[PDB]
């Protein structure tokens, strides 16, 4: 291929990677912790923010000179985002809000949205396009939010068949938005699995081509009760979609490639929750 | 209409309010403090816009950073930039700040405060006149003017 | 040649003492330092209209780094790194190469604004004073990337002006 | 090749001195770990420290184990003080990989890195 | 009621209480350095564990004097 | 000759130089090397084991008081088997003349802690242990001062590079800065001028 885009000796801090990646979001939680994984592994990043210039800028810092670049778009035209594909490698999109607008549904956003960027994908001739989505986000009932989500699903499935729907578990972290809701204050069955294991994930299947095509699903390494979860929240500690989500279900399907394809290794959920339950009584129950 | 109209003005009206006074405090280590102090010199004045240095970091919207920023002290600037209001911004002023600059090299020395912080002036000079900061301050404030937060907040 | 204070008494006498008595309880000095203050109160000050006036200067200013060339001429430079010899930072990098009608030239003319310390080595090394030493000083960036001049930048930078700088020039070519 | 030591005899005041030193280190990680609010276990932590002894295993000579006998202590110093924060001691930690094993292989793919 | 067997009973719980170990194997001349595989650095932290659970002050040199845990029980049975 | 050059005195040389033989002949114990330079500041090399003798002597003495103690450093030189230099000077208060004590030392073996006699050596030889590594031998305080205190490799030396091996950012995912290894954007282009034909002729050593 052309010049300046192989690899260069290590990585991180201007370090010549061997990607260019387009990440649709990143304002929030989980897009930010991957442009700092691209900023670890040293990467170029192109985000284009719809919001104000202030949270760009103040999440600017976490790159080296040139690491990355920013531009401005909205979520109804198509000349902005191809304007933004012009020249991309790679391109991942997150999406997704705990309550509609007066200009957005749930649905249209993640119909509206994967439709025109990944045919503007499929248009600029990209490769391992990686779209997220939620885990059991069913075709079928109990949630506007997981069947707009499913439905998001079967069409980044059906344009650009090559590409990575990537679902995770109900994860946690720093700026976890359900624990947050848990802490700040029936049977469901759940697993969640901690951020950096998802984000080492991404950037293993962004790294590794052959990973056009598949789908992955990931699965918290402990398997117990919601119930024991508000235990220990509350013993260290001292929307309606979104609780009717959580108390749903979180199930397991071993027949989409998930961790060990992969070969990463699963974190555990005492030492994060540590981590986060500041502002020793560990439960540690794990039903199979 | 009548909403986006009202929004305009409002934003309008609370920017120019924040872009007004600014009074900041002075971090400033190096000789760069001495052109700190010299834009509270009395001939170039910091009253006519609103500027009154104080160190609390209480009220501190913005911050210049100084001074060279080492590898020493760098995480006590990270732990004062913390407890600081919803908006903060940093002026990084001088070559000690702006990359590191004449110290680039030499252990122990950071390559510029963009390696900890997020930077939103940049006003180089060894020493930048204290006129040229001003000056940088004042398109600080017409940054202020350029935010429309809550035209975005709206139109979400 | 030594000339040392503080060693004379105080005076024993009732009235020097009595003097220092009424200074002492009666709050004399320091209402003579009030009236020091509103004498000085009672000025006007010598503050400038900032956006309106600006300062005092020098003709020997180094600000902007800019270029400049000929009358009716080629480009100034001669690329003999003169500049990136001397330049305390390293901030200079210059790339050359000829251009096949003989004359000689350059590639990347490279100068990190970030890393200048602002000597004026590089002005007083310059044989053809092809690098000059600004007027004026107004950078101000809201970017990092932007401080990061290149060749055709500084070309476009000495478009805007040279009388300014031939000014100084002009001034300042007899004293050095 | 009459040299002045720094301490000791033999090796015994060497062994003596960096096993009290090593018994100060132990019973001074889980006050110093409650207090500089960290996130990592004791046995990782106490595991990494006897790590870093055994990684210097292969000097013999006394003067040069006394020496770092009085590094330790001089590191025992700033941590018994609240002078050091929780940069250094996650520095000691190493979770910025950097992830290139010993294989020749992992060394193929990223070049020049023998 | 600081017997000689409670102490070789408090230094058979701390024991167990020490974990690397494989298995407990109380042996009254086990001499675990050289016949179970255990370092000087081990074996000053079973020395210092000693010192934590029941008592006095144990020099290093005192340490390496007991290598084997009925030598320890007699030390100290001795000590104390 | 007589425009624009520097001028000198032998009255100056001819003091120092007969001062410098009468301390090298009154302690026949340490002394090695008086030179004197041509600028007049005395210079002598010594030997590491007399060094509080020698400072006892200079403190006082009543010929030459030189309460002053002024600097120290072990200029960093390799090639030689005893690497470091202890240059203590001394300046005088009633006679107005400098004076260098240069003992000389290895890396290992320990300098004596000159601050038994000066109260103003401490935090010198502390200065002097962070940086270069030259230990003491009954010492109040050795701890690291002008460092990091995760800092190591004593980076004074000519063993230690122009960077370092440590790089210090901040990432919001384990939310604080940490130290990379070096990423260097810039070469450093070591402009090398050591340019021929012996310049000082009469500094030349003899070749073999
Ligand atoms: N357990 C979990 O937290 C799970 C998380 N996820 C995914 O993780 C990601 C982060 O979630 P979270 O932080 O809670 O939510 P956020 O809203 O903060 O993250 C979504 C990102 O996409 C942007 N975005 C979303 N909808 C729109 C829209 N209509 N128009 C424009 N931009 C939009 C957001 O705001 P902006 O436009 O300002 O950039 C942000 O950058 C999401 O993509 C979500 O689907 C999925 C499953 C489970
Ligand atoms: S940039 Fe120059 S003037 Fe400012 S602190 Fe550094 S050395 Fe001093
Ligand atoms: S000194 Fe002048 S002519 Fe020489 S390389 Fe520099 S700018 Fe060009
Ligand atoms: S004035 Fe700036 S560019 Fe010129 S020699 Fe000095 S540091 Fe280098």
């Amino acid at each position: 291929l052309h010049h300046a885009v192989i690899p260069h000796g290590k990585g991180g801090r201007s370090s010549v990677s061997g990607i260019v990646a387009t990440v649709f979001g990143a304002t929030g939680f989980l897009g930010r912790y991957l442009v700092n994984h691209l900023g670890r592994m040293g990467s170029q990043v192109i985000v284009p923010y719809r919001c104000e210039p202030y949270d760009t800028m103040h999440l600017r810092p976490m790159g080296d000179l040139g690491q990355i670049i920013f531009m401005d778009w909205n979520g109804r035209d198509k000349d902005s985002i191809r304007r933004a594909v012009e020249h991309s490698n790679v391109v991942i999109n997150l999406v997704g809000r705990e309550w509609e607008t007066k200009n957005f549904d749930f649905e249209d956003v993640f119909v509206k949205i994967p439709q025109a960027i990944a045919q503007v994908s499929k248009e600029a001739g990209v490769e391992k396009f990686i779209h997220i989505s939620h885990l059991n986000a069913d075709i079928k009932s109990s949630s506007k939010y997981l069947r707009n989500k499913a439905v998001g699903e079967k069409e980044v499935r059906e344009t650009f068949p090559e590409a990575t729907i990537i679902k995770p578990a109900d994860i946690f972290g720093r700026e976890d938005r359900f624990l947050n809701y848990f802490a700040n204050i029936k049977k469901t069955v759940k697993q969640p699995v901690y951020i950096v294991d998802v984000t080492k994930g991404i950037i293993n299947a962004i790294k590794d081509p052959d990973a056009r095509g598949k789908t992955f699903a990931f699965v918290g390494p402990n398997r117990y009760l919601l119930f024991d979860l508000v235990q220990y929240v509350f013993a260290v500690a001292h929307t309606r979609d979104k609780v009717e989500r959580i108390h749903t279900t979180d199930r397991t399907l071993p027949h989409l490639p998930g961790l060990e394809d992969l070969g990463v290794q699963a974190t555990p959920l005492e030492l994060k929750a540590i981590e986060v339950l500041r502002r020793s009584e560990i439960e540690d129950v794990q039903p199979a | 209409s009548r909403g986006e109209y009202v929004v305009a003005k409002l934003d309008d009206l609370i920017n120019w309010a924040r872009r007004s006074s600014l009074w900041p405090m002075t971090f400033g280590l190096a000789c760069c403090a001495v052109e700190m102090m010299h834009m509270a010199a009395p001939r170039y004045d910091m009253d006519r816009f609103g500027v009154v240095f104080r160190a609390s970091p209480r009220q501190s919207d913005v911050m210049i950073v100084a001074g060279t920023l080492t590898n020493k002290m760098a995480p006590a600037l990270r732990k004062v930039y913390d407890q600081m209001p919803e908006p903060r911004y940093v002026v990084s002023m001088g070559s000690c700040a702006n990359g590191g600059g004449y110290y680039h090299y030499s252990y122990s020395v950071v390559r510029g405060c963009d390696r900890i912080v997020p930077v939103d002036i940049y006003v180089p000079g060894c020493p930048p006149t204290a006129e040229a900061l001003l000056y940088g301050i004042l398109q600080l404030q017409k940054k202020i003017k350029r935010e429309k937060r809550l035209r975005i907040w709206y139109r979400r | 040649t030594y000339k040392y204070v503080n060693l004379r008494e105080p005076s024993m006498d009732m009235k020097s003492v009595t003097d220092r008595a009424a200074q002492t309880l009666l709050w004399t000095e320091l209402i003579r330092g009030l009236g020091m203050t509103l004498s000085y109160l009672f000025r006007e000050p010598a503050t400038i209209n900032y956006p309106f006036e600006k300062g005092p200067l020098s003709p020997r200013f180094r600000g902007e780094h800019a270029l400049r060339r000929y009358p009716s001429g080629e480009e100034r430079c001669i690329a003999c790194k003169l500049c990136e010899a001397v330049c305390p930072a390293q901030a200079i990098t210059i790339e050359a190469e000829p251009r096949a009608d003989g004359s000689r030239r350059t590639t990347r003319y490279d100068i990190d604004m970030t890393k200048c310390i602002y000597c004026g080595f590089c002005q007083e090394a310059c044989p053809v004073d092809a690098i000059v030493e600004g007027p004026n000083f107004e950078f101000s960036t809201e970017t990092h990337e932007e401080l990061l001049y290149n060749k055709e930048k500084l070309l476009n930078n000495g478009d805007k002006w040279e009388a300014e700088i031939a000014a100084n020039i002009q001034a300042d070519y007899l004293y050095r | 090749t009459s040299v002045k030591p720094i301490f000791s005899r033999d090796m015994n005041e060497a062994k003596r001195r960096v096993r009290e030193l090593y018994r100060a280190w132990y019973r001074e990680v889980p006050n110093t770990v409650h207090l500089f609010q960290l996130d990592i276990s004791v046995k990782q932590g106490r595991d990494k420290v006897r790590e870093m002894f055994k990684k210097n295993a292969h000097v013999t000579d006394p003067r040069v184990v006394d020496l770092l006998v009085i590094k330790g202590k001089m590191e025992l110093e700033e941590t018994i003080n609240v002078w050091k924060q929780r940069t250094h001691v996650m520095r000691f930690f190493h979770e910025t990989e950097a992830p290139r094993p010993k294989d020749f292989l992992s060394k193929f793919y990223v070049g020049h890195d023998p | 009621p600081l017997t000689l067997e409670g102490i070789k009973d408090r230094v058979l719980y701390v024991l167990k209480l020490y974990d690397k170990i494989d298995p407990e194997k109380l042996s009254v001349n086990s001499h675990f350095m050289k016949d179970l595989g255990l370092d000087s650095l081990d074996q000053v932290e079973i020395i210092m564990a000693m010192e934590d659970e029941f008592g006095f002050e144990i020099p290093d040199i005192d340490a390496e004097k007991l290598m084997c845990p009925q030598e320890i029980v007699d030390y100290i049975a001795d000590k104390k | 000759t007589r425009p624009t050059v520097r001028p000198r005195n032998d009255v100056a040389h001819k003091q120092l130089s007969a001062f410098g033989e009468y301390v090298a002949e009154i302690l026949p114990k340490y002394v090695q090397q008086v030179q004197v330079s041509c600028f007049s500041e005395l210079e002598i090399c010594i030997h590491p084991d007399g060094v509080i003798p020698v400072l006892t002597f200079l403190r006082d003495h009543s010929n030459a008081q030189f309460k002053s103690l002024a600097d120290l450093t072990a200029v960093d030189i390799p090639t030689r088997q005893n690497r470091f230099e202890i240059v203590y000077n001394l300046l005088s208060l009633r006679f107005n003349s400098r004076i260098r004590v240069k003992t000389y030392t290895d890396e290992l073996t320990p300098v004596e802690s000159s601050v038994s006699v000066y109260k103003a050596a401490n935090w010198y030889e502390r200065e002097i242990w962070d940086m270069f590594g030259v230990f003491f031998a009954n010492h109040p305080d050795l701890r690291r001062i002008l460092t990091d205190y995760g800092f190591e490799g004593h980076p004074f030396r000519k063993d230690f590079p122009l960077s370092g091996y440590v790089e210090l950012r901040y990432d919001d995912e384990v939310k604080r800065v940490v130290a990379e290894p070096v990423e260097l954007a810039q070469e450093f282009r070591k402009f090398d001028l050591n340019s021929p034909w012996e310049a000082f002729p009469a500094y030349r050593q003899p070749p073999e």
